[PDB]
């Protein structure tokens, strides 16, 4: 399926690229294709809590 | 005269109040102090170079640029053909946070951040771009892009692997197979073996082959388990395993 | 209980420091080329 | 407990020096020749 | 070292000592030298550059 | 496999090269081939302990 | 008890004499010819 | 006993005199000509 | 085999020269071939002690 | 037998010239041809104590 990597960790918003390379940006309470809604976004440790209860991170090797 | 000797001892003592051992001790203490001075919390971002494609759609989100405080980051712009496209003008919001160095004929831009979590915006116009280039510059990140190579939709004023594998670069998508018998290197990516050596093959054959100035050779060859090698009139064999 | 206003004193000085930090905004720069 | 406030004073002087050392960052250079 | 210009290549790191001159000589694939045109150094407080 | 040496020892990040010249840089927590994942980086004395209990050090001559 | 601090008086200056001797570092020099 | 301090204080100056005499060293002299 | 001498001694690092052009620098923990390991380095009086009990010394006439 | 005469006398080093014009310099613990070891060097009076129980001395007229 489609996996998003957080590309710019910021308070409030979030910039993401996909496994396909599709670029996007979101806010705290919004919708995301492939995960539904958004539950929690924090700049602490780069965690995005999706509506599916999953933790979107960035790329593993881009660390 | 023991009074005079004792006087010499105590004047030496008050002249040099520190022993050389304590001198080395405090020098080591100073070393620890300056190391704790240079010590920075957290972990540094990984230095990287990346390529991204810009989009001129009205609904397209503008790209971001990763920054680090006190570090030069380069932006280089390529067209649809990948050829460079020089800049005509630029304008950066808040030049307190970052500094730009730009010779007039260049297309590569340098950004050197001064703050940590203060982000800005930038507009770029190339030598032929009617449309502007809108970039969001963000410091304070876990990854630093040294060189951002940006592909653009337009075209400017301007519109193989054997060399790499003879220089010593292994081919992409390949793995080095274990070669038995002697000093040679070989890789397999798309079931065509690339061999880097300084020897000559006689029985299996080859399709293309380069040589270098220092004397080494690079062959491309369909794989076969047994290879015949000639060296100064000697005949030897090599075995490779699938 | 004289400790009430001394913690107010250093409170406002950094507070009066901090407010004018957001006040100033420098204008952007521009550069041509030929 | 005068040692407490004296230690706080000298550590505060050292720390103020340390944070004004942390604050400043010099610029870059750019050099060419042809 | 061979410097790889592909975006997957990790950047080279030079180990240095304080106050000791280090030489950086740049050549082509065949070893023919490449002369330098320009350079950017952020924070020259920590470094000194003498460049012909 | 590939024998890895230490190139730059600092807190936070680390720089490594392989036996074949494969240059790389790692964080504290990441996976490496042939040794598992890196579980401990010691900035003092220049040793790296992996999840397999294996040690990354410098060269013997180039220590 | 009373000789300790004046013993540390000159020694602290001696370390303060010592502490700045590593701070300064002379830079390179360069010469050409023809 | 108590008359040892002036036996130290005089030659303390001469000891400090000697070290700086050992400290300095001059540069060379280079000459040419035909 | 090859016979060495000390050449230049600093605290920390040592320099050795053989008659077959083998001149290198060594640490306290260093593998000297034909001799083994160094067990003690003294900055004065010119003795380098081997874990095999050999004593590396300067040339007595080049002294 | 080869006879050595002193040429330059300082603490530490002593210069000896033979009958053939061969001049060297030695320290206090030294081994020389023609006389054996060197027991002691006296900077005073220009006398060198030899392992032969003898005194190395400069030329009396050439002094």
């Amino acid at each position: 399926r489609i996996i998003y990597y957080i590309q710019a960790v910021i308070p409030g918003r979030a910039w993401l690229i996909g496994s396909n390379g599709s670029t996007l940006t979101v806010r705290e309470g919004s919708k995301i294709p492939g995960y539904g809604m958004v539950k929690l976004i924090d700049s602490l440790q780069g965690r995005i809590l999706t509506s599916s209860g999953q933790v979107i991170k960035f790329s593993q090797e881009d660390s | 005269e023991v009074i005079d000797k004792k006087a010499f001892k105590d004047m030496t003592r008050n002249l040099y109040p520190l022993n050389p051992e304590q001198v080395v001790k405090l020098k080591q203490i100073y070393e620890t102090s300056e190391y704790a001075k240079a010590a920075t919390p957290g972990t540094p971002p990984k230095p990287t170079a990346t390529s991204q494609f810009v989009n001129l759609s009205p609904g397209s989100t503008p790209p971001v640029i990763r920054l680090s405080q006190g570090f030069v980051s380069s932006l280089v712009f390529l067209d649809s053909t990948g050829a460079p496209w020089p800049i005509a003008a630029y304008d950066l919001g808040d030049p307190s946070s970052f500094n730009i160095q730009w010779d007039k004929t260049s297309n590569t831009l340098m950004i050197q951040a001064t703050k940590l979590y203060n982000y800005g915006n930038l507009a770029v116009r190339l030598r032929g771009l009617n449309t502007p280039v809108m970039l969001t510059l963000i410091p304070g990140q876990k990854a630093v892009d040294y060189r951002v190579d940006l592909r653009v939709q337009g075209y400017g004023p301007n519109a193989d692997l054997l060399l790499h594998v003879l220089e010593g670069v292994p081919p992409p998508g390949s793995r080095r197979l274990v070669v038995s018998g002697g000093d040679a290197r070989a890789w397999l990516s798309n079931e065509k073996m690339y061999v880097r050596t300084n020897l000559t093959i006689l029985s299996p054959g080859w399709l293309a082959s380069m040589t270098s100035a220092d004397g080494t050779h690079a062959y491309e060859m369909q794989k076969s388990p047994v290879l015949l090698v000639s060296w100064h009139g000697k005949v030897m064999q090599l075995k490779v395993e699938g | 209980q004289q400790e009430i206003q001394q913690r107010t004193s250093d409170m406002l000085t950094a507070a009066t420091q901090l407010v004018q930090d957001w006040k100033q905004v420098e204008t952007q720069v521009y550069t041509e080329g030929t």
